[PDB]
């Protein structure tokens, strides 16, 4: 039981670090969506 | 959770909204939707020409 709870705690910690990593990835992807939105903005403005 | 608070997303949002508010303030005080500033460089060329 002690081995189980210790491995469980370290696994929950690793899962928390993974959640944070994926959160940074999601933020970067949202920034990419904003950049592509601005790209389409200037592209359709380039119809002129 | 005491060494830091994750509420700084609200700080980011208030910063962005203050930028938007200053831009709209400029737009209304000069009467120009596109400012004499950087915004809409193509529209800026059209306006200068």
């Amino acid at each position: 039981l002690s081995n189980q709870i210790s491995g469980l705690n370290v696994a929950t910690r690793n899962a928390n670090d993974g959640i944070s990593l994926a959160q940074t990835a999601e933020g970067a992807l949202q920034q990419s969506t904003n950049i592509l939105q601005r790209i389409r903005d200037l592209a359709l403005q380039s119809a002129n | 959770v005491n060494t830091n608070i994750a509420s700084l997303n609200t700080q980011r949002n208030l910063n962005a909204s203050s930028n938007d508010l200053n831009t709209s303030l400029q737009r209304l005080t000069t009467g120009y939707r596109i400012n004499s500033a950087k915004d809409d460089a193509a529209g800026l060329q059209i306006s200068n020409r």
